[PDB]
C-alpha cells in the first residue's frame, strides 16, 4: 500500500519532467563528450566527421569569470535582536 | 527514518527559469547554439572531403599523340622541352601540339557562404548579455 | 553504345580515401580503436 | 603493511573536471586542437607533393 | 608557334581549407579571455 502510493508519485513526478530531463542531457552530453549525436543509426558507412568546435571558449570564460567571485551565507541578527546574534551561528 | 532537518536538505540552481503552459522549461548557453555549430562541422568536413576525395589537375594525352616519349612527362626534368610525334599511317597529320586541361579543385560558394553565416550565428547568440 | 552503357555504369567506382587522411573526432569508435588514419588505397 | 598516514598519500590534479552519464570525463588544452592541426599538416604535405 | 606546359599551382581548395584549419585551430586553443 505504501509502496504502492510512493511509486505512483514518483511515476507522476518522473513523467511531469520529461522534455526538459532530456534536453538536458542531450546538452550535457553535446557539450562534454561530442558533437556528433548519431549514435543511432551509424556503422552503416564510415567517412569523415570533423569537430571543429567554436562554442567551447564561451563555456570555459563564462565559468572562469564566475569562478572569480566566490558566494557564501552572511548571517545578520535581526533589527529587534541583540548585535551580537549571529556569531556564534556564523562561527558554526 | 527522522532526518533531523526541517526543510528537505537538496539545495538547486537553475539555469534562467521557466514555466511556459504548464511544464517548467530551463536552458543555459548551449540550447540555441547547437544548429549552427552542427552546420559548421557538416560544411568544414564536406569541404575537407572535397580536398581529399577531388582529382588533381593533369594535362589529358591521347594515347597515341604521346606514342614514344612517355618517359618525358613523368616529371624527371631531365630534358629541355616536351616533344609530341605528328604523322600517322592512315589519317595525314592529324595528332597536333595543344591540349586540354583538368581543372582545379574549388571550394563552391555555397559551401563558403555557409560556413560563415553558421559562424556568425554561433558567435552572435552565445551571449549572456551586454560586455 | 547500348552494349557498352551498362558496363560503363558498373565501372564508374569512386576510389578510396588516401592514406595520410585523418579520421575526425566524430567515428568515437575507430577513434578509440587506434584507428585514427585510414587504410589507405592498398 | 601499516602506512604512517591517515589518508592515501596520492594528491591529485585535474584538467577541468566531469560526470557525464556515469563516467568521469576530463580534458586539457589538445583535445580540441587535434583535427585542424591535422587536416593543417595534411594539406601542407599535399601542397609539398 | 608552338604551345607552352602549364605551370604547377597550389588549387583553391588546398588554400582555403588550409587557412580554415588554421583558424580554428587558433580560436579553440585557448582557456578564457585574455
Amino acid at each position: 500500500n505504501r509502496l504502492e502510493s510512493i511509486l505512483s508519485r514518483f511515476d507522476a513526478d518522473w513523467t511531469a519532467s520529461d522534455e526538459a530531463r532530456r534536453e538536458a542531457k542531450n546538452d550535457l552530453f553535446f557539450s562534454r563528450v561530442s558533437q556528433w549525436d548519431d549514435w543511432l543509426s551509424q556503422y552503416t558507412t564510415l567517412q569523415y566527421r570533423g569537430q571543429f568546435d567554436v562554442v567551447r571558449p564561451v563555456v570555459r570564460k563564462l565559468v572562469s569569470e564566475m569562478r572569480q567571485n566566490p558566494i557564501d551565507v552572511l548571517y545578520r541578527p535581526k533589527d529587534g535582536a541583540r548585535p551580537d546574534a549571529a556569531d556564534v551561528l556564523m562561527g558554526m | 527514518q527522522l532526518i533531523a532537518g526541517e526543510h528537505i536538505p537538496i539545495v538547486p540552481v537553475f539555469g534562467e527559469w521557466g514555466f511556459v503552459e504548464d511544464k517548467e522549461v530551463y536552458e543555459g548557453v548551449v540550447r540555441l547554439t547547437k544548429d549552427g555549430q552542427r552546420l559548421r562541422n557538416m560544411i568544414m568536413s564536406f569541404n575537407a572531403d572535397i580536398v581529399a576525395r577531388t582529382p588533381k589537375k593533369k594535362p589529358f594525352f591521347w594515347p597515341e599523340q604521346i606514342a614514344g616519349f612517355e618517359h618525358m612527362y613523368d616529371g624527371n626534368d631531365d630534358y629541355p622541352y616536351y616533344l609530341l610525334n605528328r604523322t600517322d599511317e592512315n589519317s595525314g597529320d592529324l595528332p597536333t601540339q595543344p591540349l586540354a586541361y583538368y581543372e582545379n579543385p574549388e571550394v563552391p560558394q555555397a559551401n563558403a557562404y555557409m560556413l560563415e553565416a553558421a559562424t556568425s550565428a554561433v558567435k552572435e547568440v552565445a551571449t549572456l548579455g551586454v560586455d | 553504345e547500348l552494349l557498352y552503357k551498362q558496363t560503363a555504369i558498373s565501372r564508374a567506382k569512386r576510389a578510396p580515401y588516401p592514406s595520410r587522411m585523418p579520421t575526425g573526432s566524430g567515428n568515437s569508435f575507430a577513434n578509440l580503436n587506434e584507428w585514427h588514419y585510414f587504410p589507405g588505397e592498398q
